[PDB]
């Protein structure tokens, strides 16, 4: 109907005025079209989508808000074609291989508050809705065609660029012309796009008590398909909608995705300017050890261990094709009620990838990797564990000697190698793990008991060598500390309640996170000549003591020490020089590192 | 008591039991026990009780409409007293793990 | 001996009203139809049944505060200006047991609870004691 | 203004700068050559080197050693010059990794000249139609890439075509900072920095 178009047109063409009047700035500093500029930059970089936010459209034009917030599956296509005439009218003349014009992507963000997954009722059918949620599975991307052009089977006529609706919902194909099913599909003439269904988990914050957590299906498209992995935290804006293909009358229900925001690697320039100043102040070094676990008392090597071990030592790929693990693997055996659990709880939220296991709550499928049947398909298919779902993070194992004996043996090869080698079900294959270990662990008596000596630990040496460090934080009686620390934690259960203020020589948890991870990626460091040195005498002299100690002892120590603890001293200096992004280790990086393996050697004595 | 320092630690509160004989104690026990089948056949107080209905409305209440805030609780007091019990710990058999004994004072307060 | 099961429906506010384990009382209208399935598994004209629900209840959370009312508030809030309403409390505990005052004590601790809290909102510690 | 400048990059005129660092650097990258008679002395080094020797060593060193004569050595290309990466030059130069090939491949490949190789013509013909292929993704990526992360895109560039992306970034701050009013404020130096 010309009304009908007359409406579309006239909408399209108000989306059309939004995005090329919208601005934002003063008189008094200046002005920047912000959509006509994005959209101009990223189809000049061959991106093609842009991220209209829902509260500029509002402030721009209320009407067309609301009208796409109530109905975005209307709106969105007459949003997406503005764009694209909005890219054409910018863009043009352009070169040559470069004159056909392309759709844009229209995503959508908001600053509202976000829904939640038991919230979504009947009546948020086919509305927009913001929900934050982890996304516990991620499908391989697949092929949707969104234009379609249908051949007779018999005669050979063409009907050709039929329009496909988005999502999950598909096309009914005319039963006319020839038979009652004239029409095959052109596999040519046709355009498809990438799309990737994921289950985004309810948040466990937001799981009421005693429930199961509930997940709901989303629907992922275009450039939003890779956007996001297992085991990331998101905010999803998206259309509630139904299936369209026990009971007579139910449809499934899935989420059109149309914006996603990472609730957590792309820095900003300024974020840059900020990570090389902290690296280059010079005690940027003490700086990460008070911003680890701040509510924690105490126990300031332990948290400069795990500094080390959340920054790691450099990969490295030898001529021979042998690799060399970075990863540092950190053992907390102790006394009870010393904080190791809250570390591990600290390490878990900090890490760029962290992933948080009970040892007693897990197996050896479950760490490593499973083979299950897949039920749709019959075919045995892979599960990543928990160390495959932390590749290129930390694995915090709490309570790690609760495991069974056979199932500490699976993660050998993830800890050292760093792969997963299976050979399972007719499926063989290396799967990576290059990921540091977090463990903690209580005596074998509960209490480190002194006059047992070695009976104290259960573990093999065999996994005792792959750890780097090994702590005994004994808890040690004494009355200025116990008044101390009691003065600490009742202030800090005081401090709950005022507005979760920063203190000074502190790095906050989401920029000591942020600052972790550009490290990681930028930062690979190596040993000074000198420094490889007086590394290698003093781990003679190391090794001369720990033989003749066992000599003394006519008994074989629990924790051993080896080339694996060489290698963990180089690995714990490449950690401290990636601190402070310097590309290599000086002798005072490797006198810290001698330090800290010391500490964690007196514990071995 | 058989169990380790690691699950012992974890209760905020220990409570022990014992039968010992003590025969006027013994007659209040055992007249109270009659009592109570004498009481509640088919057919130390001194304060009298709650109605169970009233309590479970009281709970279920205080557990809501209710969180305590702490603001101030004499730290110094409550940590002198947490020191010297590590120390008389340290000489005998029961185990003041250093800050669950701390936070069990602090949810026994709220 | 085992169990026998019935399939109940819930619609519109009356759904997650309960979970798996949940010892519900239920009250539903006892509905009939017509299922081909049951009539080829039995051989007869066999019609298959579901409770369409209008309410439910739990047979353990007897009392919630989504239930109580103003009387119900205003005679707690009553109670609690007393002064021995700690003893009172200690003393409701299982009042058929002598003694084990302590125990009392420590049970009403326990069950009335302290309060969870996260400071600076990256550390956790519990409220139950 | 007067603004620190480092001494310009001459690596692909017919002799490179005296005192750049980019073209030391450059000339410092290792070259194949089969050496024509034995060196005395120099067998520590690599007592007499033998004749007929194949060693790898700078390319400073090769263009002093070199005479046209070819009396001392014989100089050969790298594998990444030679016609079977040409001919993956020309498939599509915007793909391959010129800063894992050499991050000086430009400036190398053009002082690879001086030698006077049969395949002169060829080397300089790639290099040509290689910069060619690589401008526009240069330019675009230089000129469109407002405020990012620059990783990515710059990763995949040797250093002459780093310096072009730099330029390009700088200009289009330059304008963007006009247009936003942030140009006309007066600020201290980043020595302040100190
Ligand atoms: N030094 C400390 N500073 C602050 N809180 C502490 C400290 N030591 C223990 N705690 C607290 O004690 C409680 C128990 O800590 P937890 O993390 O379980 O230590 P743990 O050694 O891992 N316990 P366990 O699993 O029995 O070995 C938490 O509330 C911690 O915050
Ligand atoms: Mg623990
Ligand atoms: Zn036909």
């Amino acid at each position: 109907a010309d009304e009908g178009q007359a409406r579309k047109s006239q909408l399209q063409r108000r989306f059309k005025e939004f995005l090329r009047q919208y601005r934002v700035g003063t008189d008094r500093t200046g002005f920047t079209f912000k959509y006509r500029d994005e959209l101009k930059r990223h189809y000049n970089l061959g991106e093609y989508w842009i991220e209209v936010e829902m509260e500029d459209l509002a402030s721009f034009d209320e009407d067309l808000a609301d009208y796409l917030y109530k109905q975005p599956a209307e709106h969105l296509q007459l949003l997406e074609e503005a764009a694209k005439e909005v890219a054409d009218e910018v863009t043009r003349p352009r070169p040559s291989g470069e004159e056909v014009l392309q759709d844009i992507q229209v995503m959508l963000k908001s600053d509202a508050s976000p829904s939640s997954i038991r919230s979504l009722k009947s009546d948020m059918m086919s509305h927009l809705v913001k929900i934050p949620g982890i996304i516990i599975a991620a499908s391989a991307v697949r092929a949707k065609a969104t234009r379609i052009s249908i051949q007779c089977r018999s005669c050979r006529n063409t009907l050709t660029n039929i329009a496909m609706r988005p999502g999950l919902e598909g096309y009914a194909l005319p039963r006319k012309c020839c038979p009652l099913d004239p029409y095959f599909i052109m596999p040519d003439k046709c355009k498809c796009v990438d799309f990737q269904t994921l289950k985004l988990q309810e948040l466990p914050d937001a799981v009421p008590h005693g429930e199961m957590p509930r997940h709901m299906q989303l629907y992922c498209d275009r450039y939003l398909c890779d956007k996001v992995v297992p085991g990331n935290r998101v905010t999803i804006m998206g259309i509630y909608s139904i299936k369209k293909f026990v009971g007579v009358g139910i449809r499934s229900s899935y989420i059109r995705v149309l914006g996603i925001q990472v609730d957590t690697g792309a820095v900003s320039p300024q974020e840059e300017e900020e990570f090389r100043r902290l690296a280059a102040l010079p005690n940027v070094y003490e700086v990460i050890s008070k911003s680890i676990a701040p509510s924690i008392f105490g126990g300031t090597d332990m948290k400069k261990a795990i500094a080390c071990l959340l920054f790691g030592g450099s990969r490295k790929r030898l001529p021979d094709g042998l690799t060399r693990r970075g990863d540092i693997n950190l053992l907390m055996l102790g006394d009870p009620g010393t904080a190791k659990s809250q570390l591990l709880k600290f390490v878990e939220k900090c890490s760029p990838i962290g992933v948080y296991t009970s040892g007693k709550g897990s197996s050896a499928a479950g760490l490593t990797a499973s083979v299950m049947r897949d039920p749709s398909s019959r075919n045995f298919i892979m599960e990543g564990g928990a160390m495959v779902l932390a590749d290129g993070g930390v694995v915090c194992i709490d309570e790690f000697d609760k495991m069974r004996e056979d199932d500490r043996v699976a993660i050998h090869e993830a800890m050292e190698q760093q792969t997963i080698s299976i050979a399972k079900a007719g499926i063989t294959t290396t799967l990576n793990s290059r990921c540091s270990v977090l463990a903690a662990a209580n005596s074998v008596f509960g209490r480190w008991d002194e006059t047992k000596g070695e009976d104290n630990i259960d573990f093999m040496p065999t996994i005792l060598s792959r750890f780097d460090m090994i702590f005994i934080v004994k808890d040690e009686h004494n009355e200025e500390r116990d008044v101390m620390l009691a003065k600490h934690v009742i202030t800090l259960h005081v401090s709950a309640l005022t507005q979760t203020q920063a203190v000074e020589g502190e790095i906050d948890l989401a920029k000591l996170k942020k600052f972790i991870a550009y490290c990681r990626v930028k930062c690979g460091p190596r040993l000074s000549a000198e420094a490889a040195e007086k590394l290698k005498n003093r781990y003679i002299i190391m090794r001369s003591g720990a033989r003749q100690h066992e000599r003394d002892s006519d008994r074989r120590s629990s924790i051993p020490i080896t080339v694996r603890q060489l290698e963990a001293i180089v690995r714990i200096a490449e950690a401290l020089s990636k601190m402070k992004l310097q590309p290599f280790a000086t002798e005072a990086d490797v006198e810290e590192a001698l330090r800290l393996f010391q500490v964690s050697t007196l514990d071995a004595a | 008591v058989d169990l380790t320092e690691p699950i012992i630690s974890r209760f905020d509160i220990l409570c022990v039991v014992r039968d010992t004989v003590d025969p006027v104690q013994d007659e209040m026990l055992a007249r109270f026990v009659v009592g109570s089948h004498v009481r509640h056949h088919p057919s130390t107080y001194g304060v009298e009780p709650l109605p169970q209905e009233v309590l479970k409305k009281y709970i279920i209440y205080a557990k809501e409409r209710v969180h305590p805030k702490l603001n101030q609780m004499d730290q110094d007091k409550v940590a002198k007293m947490y020191s010297d019990l590590r120390k008389e710990s340290m000489a005998t058999g029961s185990i003041p793990i250093t800050v669950r004994h701390i936070e069990s004072m602090i949810r026994m307060a709220e | 001996r085992l169990p026998r099961s019935k399939d109940a429906i819930l619609l519109a506010d009356l759904v997650d009203s309960c979970k798996p384990g949940d010892e519900i009382e239920l009250t539903g209208i006892y509905h009939n139809n017509y299922d081909g399935s049951l009539n080829t598994a039995n051989g007869f004209p066999v019609f298959a049944t579901v409770i369409l629900a209008n309410h439910v209840a739990k047979k353990d959370n007897k009392v919630a505060v989504g239930e109580l009312t103003d009387e119900d508030v205003k005679m707690i809030t009553s109670l609690s200006k007393d002064q021995q309403i700690g003893e009172k409390i200690f003393a409701s505990i299982a009042p058929s047991i002598y003694g084990h005052e302590d125990i009392k004590r420590g049970l009403a601790l326990a069950l009335f609870g302290g309060e969870p809290k996260n400071p600076g909102g990256k550390h956790k510690v519990r409220g139950d004691i | 203004s007067e603004a620190y400048f480092r001494v310009e990059s001459g690596a692909l005129g017919p002799e490179e700068n005296f005192l750049s660092l980019d073209d030391i650097l450059m000339s410092h990258e290792k070259l194949p050559v089969r050496t024509e008679t034995a060196m005395p002395r120099l067998g520590a080094f690599f007592n007499a080197v033998p004749q007929g020797s194949k060693l790898e060593l700078p390319l400073w060193l090769a263009k002093g050693l070199f005479d046209n004569k070819r009396r001392i050595l014989s100089v050969e290309l790298p594998k990444i010059y030679q016609e079977g990466w040409r001919t993956v030059f020309s498939a599509d130069p915007n793909v391959v990794d010129l800063h894992k090939m050499g991050p000086h491949f430009y400036g190398f490949g053009s002082q690879l000249l001086h030698f006077d190789s049969p395949e002169n013509a060829d080397i300089s013909q790639s290099l040509l139609q290689t910069f060619i292929g690589r401008f526009r993704r240069i330019m675009d990526s230089s000129q469109n890439a407002y405020n990012e992360d620059t990783s990515a895109l710059v990763a995949r560039l040797d250093e002459m075509e780093r310096g072009l992306f730099q330029t390009g970034q700088k200009g289009l701050n330059d304008f963007q900072c006009w247009e936003k009013g942030q140009a006309s404020q007066i600020t201290a130096s980043n020595l302040v920095q100190n």
